């Protein structure tokens, strides 16, 4: 229930903060934040993409298949009189 | 006997300006034994990235000889009269004061005027003390306290010169030259920015008069009698955390903002100090200690010790409190001392400010205990209000003092601010800045 206080034996770390009101919410949109956005997609996209891009292929080709075999085939009729 | 009436015949303080822009003041008294120094208002602030320490520096070669009597020489004679040479460098404010007997009073402010003048600098000396200077930033850096106030200082004036610690940087104490140190006299130890303070069994006439024949060298240009207005030392809601879990307690200091000297509300929050007080583990009074925070840290062990502050400066000031605690008491012991500071900005008591401001008396009488303390006094007072203040204004001031006034400066300089914190040691338990940004509304 109560942790903080005993969780690990830390040594010679120094940190530095600012208040919430002295600093900008959001910063950098253009500089860092979209540059970092793109970086992240672009090291993920090789890796979740083609696994879906497959599947999509799967669906669109059994989706087919199968509206193609409730088609006529007209070689059943030819020499019918 | 009344207490005012003490007051009133207290003997008053003289001022007398020479003509180098110089001020000498001076407190009469019938004691055969006297305390007369050198106020100078400079210090590591004035100092800048490539001299920071040399203010510092320059106090360890202050004692070590002048031209016109080498080291020995220059010790031998203060010894053998039974004086005491002292004195300290702070962040805008220096000093270099003798105690002796009235009867050299003469004597030494000649002594003081060489040493503020015509300090030997000796090339020789300058490598000597780099390395004691070297060995002193190693025996501070274990005392937590100070360790505590810097990194406050290092942070709530960040980017700026407060920011910087009076001993100055490794480096630049490995690198400051001769010459740096001399330019740092020259353009700091100047006549307009000194004051030659003196207490005790003296007249003022004859200080005034030694003060002439030795505080001469006056200056021509405009430049050299005009005293530089420093810039501006942003101050920065933030904090600083330090943490070593081998450290076997933790120091904590929390602060605002405070007016600066100038300011009268400085009287209030020193009584808003004296309500909360500050506290130690052999403070007899125990559990029945008046001040609340004090109370609760005797009844649960809150911490060692805590202590408020009012530090003051010309423009800007540090106004919090500091406390030294087992790793797992910090939380307890931030969550009542904010409490505390809430509690001063909303229900303050008549009852609570009547006690404080008879202990913010005391306190002030206590401050003028000895002729080095008084002597103090002037040299700061003419130094920062540009004139003398007695105890019986302070008193005045301190009396006008009522629980409202004391919760509108409280809420004035603490209610929702963004504080400055410095934490080292095992600070885990700290909660984080948001939270006790929090702390600092309604309670």
């Amino acid at each position: 229930g109560i942790h903080f206080g005993n969780l690990a034996r830390v040594r010679h770390i120094i940190t530095y903060s600012l208040s919430p009101f002295e600093q900008r919410a959001i910063p950098n949109i253009f500089s860092d934040a979209l540059p970092n956005v793109w970086r992240r997609f672009s090291s993920q996209v090789f890796k979740v993409a083609p696994p879906f891009l497959g599947a999509y292929l799967l669906y669109s080709w059994g989706t087919q298949e199968f509206e193609r075999l409730k088609r006529k085939n007209p070689a059943d009729y030819e020499n019918d009189q | 006997a009344t207490y005012a009436q003490t007051l009133q015949n207290i003997p008053e303080t003289n001022v007398t300006t020479l003509d180098n822009g110089l001020r000498v003041a001076s407190e009469e008294s019938s004691q055969p034994t006297c305390t007369v120094g050198v106020w100078i208002g400079a210090g590591s602030r004035y100092e800048n990235e490539k001299n920071n320490g040399a203010g510092y520096f320059v106090e360890h070669l202050a004692f070590k000889g002048t031209k016109k009597r080498p080291c020995a020489a220059f010790e031998k004679e203060v010894e053998s009269m039974g004086a005491h040479f002292n004195g300290y460098t702070s962040r805008e404010q220096t000093a270099f004061y003798i105690k002796a007997l009235s009867k050299d009073m003469p004597k030494v402010v000649e002594l003081l005027a060489d040493v503020v003048q015509n300090c030997a600098l000796e090339e020789s000396q300058i490598e000597k003390e780099r390395g004691v200077i070297l060995q002193e930033l190693k025996e501070m850096d274990n005392d937590m306290t100070n360790v505590t106030f810097d990194y406050l200082h290092a942070t709530a004036f960040q980017g700026t010169a407060l920011a910087r610690t009076v001993e100055g940087t490794t480096e630049n104490i490995k690198h400051l030259t001769r010459a740096d140190l001399a330019s740092y006299i020259d353009t700091h130890f100047k006549a307009p920015r000194m004051v030659l303070a003196a207490a005790g069994g003296i007249s003022h006439k004859e200080l005034v008069d030694a003060a002439r024949q030795h505080f001469s060298g006056v200056s021509f240009t405009y430049k050299e009698d005009a005293v530089p207005i420093l810039p501006r030392c942003r101050f920065t809601g933030s904090e600083i955390r330090a943490r070593d879990d081998a450290l076997p307690v933790a120091h904590v200091a929390l602060a605002v903002e405070g007016p600066g000297w100038a300011d009268p509300d400085n009287v209030v929050l020193h009584v808003a100090n004296a309500i909360i007080g500050r506290y130690d583990r052999t403070f007899g009074g125990g559990k029945h200690l008046s001040s609340r925070l004090a109370a609760l840290a005797v009844e649960h062990k809150l911490c060692h010790s805590f202590q408020t502050f009012n530090t003051s400066y010309s423009d800007t000031g540090l106004f919090g409190f500091h406390f030294v605690a087992d790793p797992l008491s910090i939380d307890d012991m931030m969550f009542c001392a904010q409490g505390e500071w809430m509690r001063l900005c909303t229900s303050t008591t008549e009852s609570e400010v009547k006690r404080a401001k008879n202990h913010l008396r005391s306190a002030m009488v206590a401050q003028l205990d000895g002729t080095t303390p008084v002597c103090e006094t002037i040299g700061s007072h003419l130094l920062n209000y540009g004139r003398r203040i007695s105890l019986e204004e302070w008193d005045s001031r301190i009396s006008a003092v009522d629980a409202r006034m004391v919760r509108d400066v409280c809420s004035k300089y603490i209610y929702d601010k963004c504080p400055a914190l410095a934490a080292v040691g095992p600070i885990e338990q700290l909660l984080d800045y948001n939270r006790i940004r929090s702390g600092m509304y309604w309670i």
